[PDB]
């Protein structure tokens, strides 16, 4: 009733030299406590304030006026006020300001606005604060850039359209040269976690992995703080399914077989699941894993990972990746057995395993087999029950019929009757095998419509009836029709192997 | 032929805050619901 009515007309005054004085005082006030709250309690006075921020042309009024609204932006009353004062707007333009005084209030303002008022968000973005955010990365006061890259994870996060905006603003090429050029921990982490939101969306990945990204994060996976860690492994699992066909990923793959070995089961869970979309289908980044110990590494970290699928299935995927289509493929079939790793691998097929692990293992195990001295181990195991016991109740629900435990039961089939095809490439596996009473339900398989499935029951068909014995079984269980009839399919495998039975059969 | 596993975590296991920047002015607490509550 005394000073602020006063100042504030003075602040709407025509003149600017009386506009200039009063913002003057009007910030002195704002740094008192008591006159603090009664400027945040007038509304004519805080609009007043925000009206003569974003269209004076003094600096020093700019400067007073921005520092009046960051200190009334610690209190709840203040950035009501602000907000309904239509201060988002004039703060955003204040960020293309040359003063840096001028910058730090306003983002610091703005900043406290996102973090304490409803609202504010939908605000930013509107007034357009993500392109100018975006456009301040290429400032060098690091606490400035944690500020920045906050308020920019903080509209990004479950908004689509901010992370678009910020990836058509040049977003991505910014925040991973944050990444790569400072060491300012704060500013790291924040910047993490705004790669981490913007990696999530399918359209952000290839920005920023083509930037650099993979390597950016990487360089931090040492760090002293579990927080960096941890935030650039998130970010960098959900871009390596866009990266596996980037050159260059020697060193991170390195650091990331180390990780496997880590106490922390988030950084364990990250390490395998990168090191699974990395190792799909690049036999470069097979042969770099395989060369600094990825095959010990990865078994080791099953038998660590016990029940926990969300460590197995990923370390089983890399396995099967590592153990096919490369150069060191047979040598890592053999090392998963001279590691221990077998027993595992088949403990794995069983209860509580839920389908997706067991599609894995029932790949891994057919890459396995491929390997002549694994064959014994694998029946000792137990290994050719358990996989003609998810063949049959996998048939079953093929037959009496689509996703189940988010696997379709024809992958389950193909994938155990392929592993069975290659373990009958033993004598003592095949008496297991047959002794299981398989063929009735093989020749079943030679009629399914997949021609996966067609090849696979002809194949262990073929291996089977190399053996008198079970040949004569198998012409007994009326195989000759339906192999006649592939006999004549399109597909190679198919008609190769359908001949091949028929050919053992008549010797 | 090998799998790709699609991840695509964006919220994380919550679990110093970020320093101010260097202002003149009077170090201000801010009011204490706003250091109680979490963010909006």
């Amino acid at each position: 009733t005394r000073a602020i009515p006063e100042l504030t007309k003075l602040l709407n005054d025509e003149d600017q030299v009386v506009v200039n004085k009063a913002a003057v005082m009007v910030h002195q006030l704002s740094k008192k406590e008591a006159s603090r709250h009664a400027i945040m309690r007038s509304p004519q006075m805080v609009s007043a304030i925000v009206r003569t921020m974003q269209n004076t042309n003094d600096v020093e009024t700019a400067r007073c006026t921005a520092g009046t609204l960051h200190n009334l932006s610690h209190h709840r009353e203040g950035l009501l006020a602000i907000f309904k004062s239509g201060g988002i707007p004039a703060l955003v333009k204040m960020l293309g300001s040359p003063v840096d005084s001028v910058l730090f209030y306003a983002i610091t303002t703005l900043h406290n606005l996102l973090l304490h008022q409803e609202g504010a968000k939908m605000a930013v973005r509107l007034a357009g604060g993500l392109q100018k955010m975006v456009a301040l990365l290429n400032k060098t006061n690091v606490k400035f850039l944690a500020i920045t890259t906050d308020c920019l994870q903080i509209l990004a996060y479950g908004n689509q359209e901010s992370k678009l905006i910020i990836l058509a603003s040049g977003g991505p090429q910014a925040l991973v040269n944050i990444m790569r050029t400072y060491t300012y921990e704060k500013l790291l982490w924040t910047t993490s976690r705004v790669l981490k939101v913007l990696s999530v969306c399918s359209s952000n990945k290839p920005a920023i992995v083509e930037a650099g990204g993979m390597q950016a994060l990487g360089l931090h996976l040492t760090d002293p703080s579990q927080r960096l860690v941890q935030n650039c492994l998130w970010t960098l699992r959900n871009l390596s399914d866009a990266a596996t066909k980037q050159e260059g990923m020697e060193g991170l793959l390195g650091t990331l077989v180390q990780l496997l070995g880590s106490d922390d089961i988030n950084v364990v869970t990250c390490a395998a699941g990168i090191l699974s979309n990395l190792t799909c289908n690049n036999y470069k980044n097979k042969m770099m894993v395989c060369q600094v110990g990825g095959i010990e590494a990865l078994v080791r970290t099953v038998l660590r990972a016990g029940d926990r699928e969300d460590i197995t299935e990923p370390a089983i995927c890399a396995l099967r990746h590592l153990t096919s289509r490369h150069q060191e493929a047979e040598m890592a079939q053999n090392a998963v057995r001279l590691h221990y790793g077998l027993p595992v691998v088949v403990k794995l097929l069983h209860p509580p395993s839920h389908w997706p692990l067991i599609k894995a293992t029932v790949g891994l195990i057919r890459n396995l087999a491929l390997c002549p001295a694994n064959h014994a181990p694998l029946r000792e195991q137990g290994a050719i029950p358990r996989l003609v016991q998810l063949l049959v109740r996998a048939h079953q629900d093929t037959q009496r019929r689509q996703f189940v435990e988010g696997v379709r039961m024809e992958e389950i089939v193909e994938g155990c009757t392929g592993a069975l095809h290659i373990l009958a490439r033993d004598v003592h596996n095949r008496i297991v095998i047959r002794g299981l009473n398989t063929i009735p339900l093989f020749v079943q398989l030679l009629y399914s419509p997949i021609e996966n499935i067609q090849r696979v029951a002809a194949g262990v068909l073929c291996e089977l009836a190399q053996d008198k014995e079970a040949a004569e079984a198998i012409e007994a269980e009326g195989a000759t029709a339906p192999l006649t009839e592939l006999l004549h399919s399109r597909n190679e495998g198919v008609a190769t192997y359908a001949a091949a039975v028929l050919f053992r059969m008549s010797e | 032929a090998d799998t790709l596993l699609h991840f695509a975590t964006e919220s994380t296991p919550d679990g110093s805050s970020l320093s101010a920047l260097s202002l003149d002015e009077p170090f201000i607490q801010k009011d204490v619901e706003l250091r109680i509550m979490p963010p909006v």
